[PDB]
């Protein structure tokens, strides 16, 4: 996120890293629920890869975070890696995250939900803060 | 990359401002945020988008793509929720 | 859903 700002730990308990075996963090993604984790299609995850809840701040290791493994990577059938286009990925947790003040679901909206152009809204990560 | 998690504050826009920015390359799947100051970037992908909607945040947006160079002036470009949460309630009860 | 117990500041 070029130029965001820090978030206040556990704050945003449904964000979840997801991290190649190396430790490597290369996407993020959201709980919706203990065993699924809703991500982008473009990610590339396979089941080797990492979910971590929990955590906040990478560098740490003091933090009770929680390294939980895929089960099975479902991409939308729809998605067209060429427009970039339907793109999203649920991933099921072989293991079960835990939920607890740090680690909870997010919402999903109804199809039928309006989200007004103005509002705002807020996007968090650990991408990028300078390009 | 950050080692610690941060946060921004965006506008959401419409498809059609968006458009002006993206032109046809702006689907029905897609939903735009920010070109005010803030930008989503590498290593952001498949993140949250969220809007606190009745005191929840509830997921709008994905983190798919934007400016290569994450202008803070353009647009990010985000998976529209709404159009994809019918195939998450279809596999999420199938399996 | 969507409340976190820690509460984000923006």
């Amino acid at each position: 996120i070029v130029n965001g700002e820090e978030a206040v730990p556990g704050s945003w308990p449904w964000q979840v890293s997801l991290q190649d075996k190396t430790g490597f963090h290369f996407c993020g993604g959201s709980l919706i629920n203990e065993n699924w984790v809703v991500t982008a299609a473009h990610c590339g995850v396979t089941t080797s890869d990492v979910v971590v809840a929990g955590e906040f701040d990478q560098g740490s290791s003091s933090e009770k975070i929680q390294k939980l493994k895929i089960a099975k990577v479902f991409k939308n059938s729809k998605y067209n890696s060429l427009t970039i286009n339907n793109d999203i990925t649920l991933l099921k947790l072989s293991t079960a995250a835990s939920f607890s003040q740090t680690v909870s679901a997010v919402c999903l909206p109804s199809a039928s939900d309006d989200f007004a152009a103005g509002t705002t809204c807020v996007t968090t990560g650990w991408g990028l803060t300078r390009y | 990359t950050p080692d610690r998690l941060q946060q921004a504050s965006l506008p959401l826009l419409s498809n059609t401002n968006c458009k002006k920015y993206w032109g046809t390359k702006i689907k029905d799947a897609m939903i735009c945020a920010g070109a005010s100051g803030v930008s989503s970037c590498m290593g952001d992908s498949g993140g949250p988008l969220v809007c606190k909607k009745n005191g929840a945040w509830t997921l709008v947006g994905i983190v798919s793509w934007g400016s290569s160079t994450c202008s803070t002036s353009t647009p990010g470009v985000y998976a529209r929720v709404t159009a994809l949460v019918n195939w998450v309630q279809q596999t999420l009860a199938a399996n | 859903c969507g409340v976190p117990a820690i509460q984000p500041v923006l």
